[PDB]
């Protein structure tokens, strides 16, 4: 019964031609369900999703008379019919799922509209910009397009239920919080002609109570610490040297973890720009104390230590504001 | 209907193992090139990846089709049933065509017989790279495409275009580096047994030394500094010097190491292990002379402040003139 | 003789584009796993591997057969004209199908029709974890399969024997560096999606971390450190020198261990109950050096050092006590 | 101290020689069997690598056999056919074949030598 | 002559059912393998397991393919072997394994007269291997390698090792970065379950790991710093700056040796003899700059105090390195 | 144009892939070269190197012999998928890859007499076992060898097309190595027995000497100079004790350092290098030089030093005296000792 409806389907099918040739576009209805979203690999620019994309369209060739409204069918007629050539162009790198059997679905009505859907883990190219880190915030896109038809042979749009999100605690998401999802339709031009290009949009600000911890907080500490020569006894030389100079080194460790987790970038981060003012920092206690040091013994002047001790905690008291207002708010 | 007959007529007979145009003029072969991305470049593997759209055009007279004024979109499987060149690339390390969510590829027919026959290709890319001026360094890498089996007689290529067939290459970001330019060759190897044809895409990368600054030089400068202090403190305080000096000794040491590990594994000379060096070197020597001041006054004294002036003006002195050498001799 | 004739007889007519049972009954499938190994899990990636013997049993009536033999044997190529489920791992990343030296597929067919179709994989699922408790935290990695194309008015899955019986772990067959497998739950239930509801079969393994390395390495490094950071209060206040020393080299050496430590921890945005442990130690590092300062600005056995040798140590006790108490009743 | 003791030989009108060593063990290093006529120059014989990849010279092709016994550490020579042109010292060496694995400038590990009379 | 060789295996092909085991319904077929070892490399304590490849040759006799009236043996192109039946051989604890197939897929199918079918592959395979590392780095590790049948009971097929304890060749000829291979094991043996035996065949190895690299790295290092330390109890007790600052830079050294091998050796999350060592040789130091800090509370809040420690703190040290020692070796 | 057709259906008629040329009547002779485009990078962790090479094998088979127009028949990789060719492999090989991008890069060419030439492009990961006892003065010999799979030496032997010194050609700018310098190649051809037979064997062993230049400025110049430091704390008054004790120990934590960092450039190898002995040497030094100051500190009787304007003043130690001479000398020797040692090999 069922047997002889798909081998008549199948007679007289030539899966080389897209439905309806020459005559008018041929409307592809797509949807997408997220799994899950991946890490964010900032060292190599991109990202990991996984998702279900869903598509249908209508194949008047595929229409059928019959008692049964539609055909529900695995991957073994994927091979018999025509399927759109829809990639992802920001893929550095996709691949279907094939354990235990390919992992796709056919469902064909008897007015001959076709949904196939597939399960896809897609490595997406994300250009993020670095300049406001670790408060940073991204909109990763995820564009897809027919490789070899036009805009005049086949046209994409969104489904109602266009964009499907699940549990987003569930995600591997370890330093980026989803936040929000966008998505766009638009026209590129390209050498070969006219593509229709739907994109997606995932928004991502990064958390920074892990960077508070590790960085800000312990750099600002070996300031203070730094700060202590000022209220040292100028008499005692090895006593003020020594802590400036350890001083200095531990702010050199503290500075190796400034470049961490992110690619070597050539602009200055907030992040290096703050371990860089904290070193200059500790760099000037350790050349005031010289100073004072050369001028009252070698050699307002004696009382360096008491403008010093208004100055510096003033400076960076400022440096902070400044700081934390360019960039937590403005 | 009228387009299945006419596909099936072109297909029928068709012998994909010869070529058009078999005992005639050699088929000219264009090829144009759009750079969607390049990343990983690898001083390690000496080596770079790049995701391109490679298109290709040819006549073939055996697929010229009469009535329709469409130009026929195939399936990608039909490629198997065609004839193609066997374009390659010498430098290709390891090379592979997206296959999602089906296979990247393109043919597309035009009613006079031309053949456009596209393909989205992530290849990596051997790059001699020449690192002796690292971190202020210039790279040449290219792409040689070749025909493996086919001479001039048989087969040309030409860059379809002119010095336009390349695209794209304005919009690389790459984290490290900066696109100054790209050329393109169209050249004839020319051996004993033939001609064989060759196109040769090459970028100039310069590297960015905004991070180096920041990491490297800026650290090594200032602790450079500090080591100087030592000098304007009294020559009794040697409890104070020594600690200075050793710590930032260490301190040295410290930094070295570090950009040891965070650097790519480079074994050879480059200009950041001169500078590294001749930094540790100044530290050392810095060092030494209060070591030779102690000896001096103490260890000579039964049987000074004059090495530390002339130390005050000697050290910033050669020092900033090895900066301004090493920064001449490298830019 | 008979035995190749049966063979070449089992195939004649047989449709496998069509499940058993359709559009007359609803396919029964009998699951049960044999996990060999519980292979690594890997915190950076939060997948776990683990490699089974996966069993699936059910009946299709088309297949059956009379003759001496009882069990028939079948060859891969012939087992790949047979229906048979489209079984799939709901959270799974990249499963590998053993192909060594031979395809590791078994297809058994009874006399009645019952077929048994056993395989051996290895799979790698998504295991997310949230190490807010790290190092003393616990997870259930979730282990979910169900259909792909067939929704649970089409196909069931059930447990072949009682669910706790359903899936055997070998003795020895854990690979476990880190963890401990307490046990696993098993169950089942339906998972509505925009295609319909689909039955899903789940097994939770339960893991606990081993936290006697992060004792030897970390907490007790640090608690050490901290003592000798507190044991400067000792010293006269009179060597300025060797009490600042003291201190700042105190605050190097936990600088030293909080960026090792960091080494370990896969790179998460959010602090973990060591970053915060760490965190405290650094504090009270930096207030013994601060305490120092305080009592060399009024030198010319101090009242200072009195008190400071008995709030410091009181104060750090009371924190490992809320800190262990907090984590430990987890 | 690392030393190749050669044994066997002597006066012969089949014959084996053994090469034994120790002090290191020579798993992974070149073995091979060097011929050296009265006053003419050291030729190669033998040779076998990590691989058990047999060589053998020109005039000692088919004639002579290789066989290292890698868990006792010493490598074998069987000489069948002798001629009175194979009346020599014969060595034995072992190195890393650096700069070809027939010139006598790249073993290092050198025996004492064994001398070999041939009467007919 | 070249005709006849191509009718004679046209004949052999001519019927032949590859979904049938050679005596189908009589005696199980004996299957002899015999395993020639290239190299092992990627032992990984992370992974716990290691990369092996090497040469797997099967023996066994089919009726069906016995031919005369050539002499010789048929070496046949690889390819026959899609055309044969061979056994459903499988590696138990494999992780990731492949047969090389450059130029072409390496495998051989060599067949003799009398029917004997000798069916060789090249085949690279990671099995896994759980190690015992409390030991580390004074430890012995034993992995193997399972050979077993897939479908097959030992009612159709049976295992042997062809040659018996010469059937693994290349054991000595092994030279690993980090171990040493001891000794080499061959077991034949049978799995029995309810529903019958299954044939196994384990091929093991001992491995023994070189001390050099950690005694000269890990061990001296500790020990210089540790005996470092006691100088401290030689200096006057009025030379604050000076103990202070010796105590406390050798507790800065040993901090950094601990955490540069935590981060040098493999992550293996649990105590081992090297963390026990480290850990001890920290301790010694952080008692010793106590002792210090006693000895200056005590004068100012004691030259015997000093006389006993310079005893005392040598000769525990002593005794603790004798203690470890003799308890993992 | 259809007579190339007609030849090119008429050849395979009767054709059988299964049997080798001459079975069973001669031997199948295989001459082969190999044209390396680029020696690539020499992984020194996993021991092994890669390669890329164009690989060509010659043969005679008389069953091809064709008579036409056309002296030269090219054959699509399809039609030459039917067609016996030697199952060449690599012994030493690891994992390979045969580029068929955007074509199977395979080119399978018959004369009119029978004779076929085989070229194809592969890039070879092969494993070279390393000797790191010299290191960073070692040199290597890294292997290439390949073979018959299958075909015993009564079968199928290989031989060089040309004179093997010119047989195994090396691009110009081939060479692809940051470490090392390669220095030549020496091609050879010998006979293996395995389990299933003798076998033909062709090796080539590539020669590759380390550069020391890196390891020289990193490494052993900075160890020179922090013991020279450690030494020279030998100068100071020997009333400094606070000065001469931060610096014994902080010597000895900048040679910690430097140990660490000089063993982490180095691959995970159990036994002992000629670093490894260099390294230790000089934390022995470092070690001694404050043993020494504890011993000369052991003996300062008077805690005040001598001033400008001279009360009894401490002597300078004959400790000091001694180590000022001795721990520079014994340093030099030491290496002198490692040196000659080393580099005269
Ligand atoms: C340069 O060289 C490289 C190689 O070095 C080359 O890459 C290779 O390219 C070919 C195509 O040219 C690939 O072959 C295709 O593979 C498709 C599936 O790919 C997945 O699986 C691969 C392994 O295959 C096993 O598993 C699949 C199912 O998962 C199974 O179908 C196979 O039989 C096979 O099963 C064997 O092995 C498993 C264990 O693995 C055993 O369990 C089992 O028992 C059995 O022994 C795997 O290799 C792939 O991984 C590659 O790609 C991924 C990215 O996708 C990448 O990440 C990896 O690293 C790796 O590179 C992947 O996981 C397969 O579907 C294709 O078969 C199609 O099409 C062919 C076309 O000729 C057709 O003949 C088939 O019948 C089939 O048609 C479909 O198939 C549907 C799915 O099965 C089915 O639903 C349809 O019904 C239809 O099937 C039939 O259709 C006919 C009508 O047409 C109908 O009458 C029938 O009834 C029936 O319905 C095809 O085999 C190959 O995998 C690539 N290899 C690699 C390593 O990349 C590259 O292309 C070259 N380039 C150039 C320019 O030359
Ligand atoms: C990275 O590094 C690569 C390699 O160094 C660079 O590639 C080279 O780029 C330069 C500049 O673009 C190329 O020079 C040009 O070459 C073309 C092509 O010439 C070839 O084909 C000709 C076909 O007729 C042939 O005649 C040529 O042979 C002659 O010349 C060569 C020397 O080039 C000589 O050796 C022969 O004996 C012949 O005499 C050759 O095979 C050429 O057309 C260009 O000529 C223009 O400029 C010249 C300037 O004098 C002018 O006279 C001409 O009228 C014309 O305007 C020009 O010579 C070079 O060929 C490339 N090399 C390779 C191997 O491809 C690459 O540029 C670098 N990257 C970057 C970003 O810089
Ligand atoms: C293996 C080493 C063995 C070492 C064994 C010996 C170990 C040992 O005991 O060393 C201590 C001593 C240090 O000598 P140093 O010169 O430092 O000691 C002097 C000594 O104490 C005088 O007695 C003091 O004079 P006095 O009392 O105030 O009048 C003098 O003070 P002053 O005059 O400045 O005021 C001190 O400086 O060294 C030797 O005697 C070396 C003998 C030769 C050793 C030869 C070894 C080969
Ligand atoms: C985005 O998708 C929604 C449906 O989810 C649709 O209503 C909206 O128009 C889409 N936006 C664009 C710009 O296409």
């Amino acid at each position: 019964d069922v047997t002889v409806i798909l081998n008549n389907l199948l007679e007289g099918y030539d899966n080389k031609l897209r439905p309806d040739i020459g005559v008018k576009p041929t409307l592809i209805h797509t949807d997408m369900y997220v799994n899950s979203i991946g890490p964010v690999n900032a060292i190599n620019m991109e990202y990991t999703i996984d998702i279900f994309f869903a598509q249908t369209w209508y194949d008047r060739r595929l229409k059928f008379n019959s008692t049964i409204k539609v055909l529900r069918l695995n991957s073994n007629m994927v091979g018999k019919i025509w399927i759109p050539d829809t990639f992802f162009r920001n893929s550095k790198k996709a691949d279907a799922h094939w354990i235990t059997t390919p992992n796709r679905m056919l469902r064909i009505w008897n007015d001959g509209r076709v949904l196939y859907t597939l399960r896809l883990t897609i490595d997406a190219e994300c250009q993020l910009q670095l300049h406001n880190f670790p408060m940073d915030e991204h909109s990763c896109p995820l564009e897809f397009s027919s490789y070899g038809y036009p805009r005049e042979e086949i046209v994409y749009q969104w489904k109602r239920s266009s964009v499907e999100v699940g549990d987003t605690r569930s995600w591997r998401l370890y330093q980026f919080s989803f936040v929000g999802l966008r998505n766009t339709t638009e026209v590129v031009k390209t050498t070969s002609g006219d593509y229709v290009v739907m994109s997606v949009y995932f928004d991502l600000s990064r958390r920074m109570g892990y960077f508070t911890i590790q960085t800000y907080i312990p750099c600002t500490l070996i300031v203070v610490l730094s700060w202590v020569s000022f209220w040292i006894n100028k008499d005692a030389v090895p006593a003020r040297t020594s802590l400036g100079i350890t001083t200095v080194l531990t702010m050199t460790t503290l500075s190796t973890i400034a470049r961490k987790s992110l690619p070597k970038v050539s602009y200055v981060t907030a992040m290096d720009l703050f371990v860089s003012v904290c070193f200059i920092f500790v760099f000037s206690a350790l050349v005031e104390y010289g100073t004072l040091h050369y001028f009252v013994s070698n050699r307002r002047i004696a009382k360096m230590d008491s403008y010093a001790r208004i100055f510096f905690p003033t400076a960076f008291c400022l440096f902070n504001l400044v700081y934390w207002v360019s960039y937590l708010y403005l | 209907s009228f387009v299945k007959e006419t596909v099936d007529k072109l297909l029928k007979g068709y012998d994909i193992r010869l070529r058009p145009d078999f005992g005639g003029p050699p088929v000219c072969v264009g090829m144009n090139i759009d750079i969607a991305s390049i990343d990983m470049v690898s001083e390690v593997n000496m080596d770079y990846t790049l995701t391109m759209y490679f298109q290709q055009y040819w006549r073939d007279k055996r697929l010229a089709y009469s009535g329709i004024p469409l130009n026929l979109t195939l399936d990608n499987r039909v490629a198997d049933q065609l004839w193609v060149p066997d374009t390659y690339f010498l430098n290709d390390k390891k090379s592979f065509v997206h296959g999602v969510t089906v296979k990247n590829r393109m043919i597309r027919l035009h009613p006079d017989g031309t053949v456009l026959y596209g393909l989205r290709i992530t290849t990596t890319a051997a790059c001699m790279m020449d690192l002796r001026r690292y971190p202020l360094d210039e790279q040449n890498c290219t792409l040689e495409i070749e025909s493996y089996g086919y001479t001039t007689d048989d087969i040309e290529f030409y860059w379809r275009g002119g010095d336009k067939a390349v695209t794209g290459v304005e919009r690389i970001e790459l984290p490290q580096f900066s696109i100054v330019e790209h050329r393109l060759v169209s050249r004839n190897v020319v051996f004993a047994t033939g001609a064989y044809p060759r196109l040769s895409l090459s970028f100039r990368l310069k590297r960015n030394i905004g991070y180096f600054i920041l990491q490297t030089y800026m650290p090594s400068i200032l602790i450079t500094i500090l080591s100087w202090v030592s000098f304007w403190i009294n020559y009794d305080a040697s409890a104070a010097r020594v600690a200075l000096g050793i710590t930032t000794v260490l301190t040295m040491t410290t930094i070295n190491t570090h950009l040891r590990e965070t650097l790519p594994k480079i074994p050879y000379v480059k200009a950041i292990d001169m500078y590294l060096m001749g930094c540790f070197v100044f530290v050392f020597l810095a060092l030494l002379e209060y070591a030779f001041v102690n000896y001096i006054f103490f260890g000579r004294g039964p049987q000074v402040n004059a090495i530390d002036r002339w130390s005050r003006i000697v050290f910033p002195f050669t020092f900033s003139l090895f900066n301004l050498v090493y920064w001449l001799y490298y830019v | 003789t008979v035995f190749t004739r049966i063979l070449d007889r089992l195939l004649d007519g047989y449709d496998n584009r069509l499940r058993p049972g359709l559009g007359e009954r609803v396919t029964e499938v009998k699951t049960d796993i044999f996990v060999t190994s519980f292979g690594p899990v890997s915190d950076h990636d939060m997948e776990y591997t683990i490699d089974v013997f996966f069993r699936q049993s059910w009946k299709d009536e088309r297949l059956k057969f009379k003759g001496p033999m009882t069990v028939l044997r079948l060859n891969n190529l012939m087992a790949s004209k047979i229906w048979t489920p489209d079984t799939f791992f709901h959270n799974g990343k990249k499963s590998v199908a053993h192909n060594m030296t031979m395809p590791n597929k078994l297809l058994r067919i009874t006399e009645d029709g019952t077929l048994l179709y056993t395989m051996r994989l290895t799979v790698r699922a998504e295991c997310p974890m949230h190490l807010e408790d790290f190092p003393m935290d616990a997870h259930a990695c979730p282990l979910k399969f169900g259909s792909y194309a067939y929704t649970r008015a089409e196909v069931v899955y059930e447990w072949t024997r009682e669910p706790a019986r359903s899936v055997v772990v070998a003795e020895d067959g854990s690979r476990l560096n880190q963890y401990d497998l307490l046990g696993q739950t098993v169950d089942s239930g339906i998972v509505q999606s925009s295609t319909g509801e689909y039955v899903v079969m789940t097994t939770h393994f339960h893991l606990k971390r081993k936290i006697g390395y992060f004792v030897i390495q970390t907490y007790l490094p640090c608690i050490m450190t901290v003592i000798l950071s507190q044991v400067s209060f000792w010293l006269n206040r009179e060597s300025v020198p060797a009490r600042t020393v003291f201190g700042v080299t105190t605050v190097l050496t936990m600088t030293t261990l909080s960026i090792s430590a960091r080494n370990s921890l896969p790179k998460v945005a959010y602090a973990t109950a060591m970053d915060w442990f760490i965190a405290v130690c650094y504090a009270f590092v930096f207030s013994a050096l601060i305490e120092f300062a305080t009592v060399n600005y009024f030198t010319k056995v101090s009242k200072i050092d009195r008190l400071s040798r008995i709030a410091f140590p009181l104060l750090f006790g009371i924190f490992n006590l809320v800190y262990w108490a907090t984590y430990l009743n987890r | 101290q690392v030393q190749l003791q050669e044994s066997g030989g002597g006066l012969v009108q089949s014959l084996r020689v053994s090469c034994a060593a120790s002090g290191r063990t020579f798993t992974t290093y070149i073995m091979a069997w060097f011929r050296q006529a009265p006053g003419k120059e050291r030729e190669f014989l033998a040779a076998m690598d990590q691989g058990r990849i047999q060589y053998y010279g020109d005039s000692v092709r088919g004639r002579f056999t290789i066989s290292r016994d890698y868990a006792k550490n010493s490598v074998d020579l069987q000489l069948d056919g002798l001629r009175p042109e194979d009346t020599a010292v014969y060595y034995c060496a072992a190195g890393a074949g650096f700069w070809g694995l027939r010139t006598a400038s790249s073993y290092h590990y050198w025996g004492q030598g064994t001398q070999v009379t041939v009467s007919s």
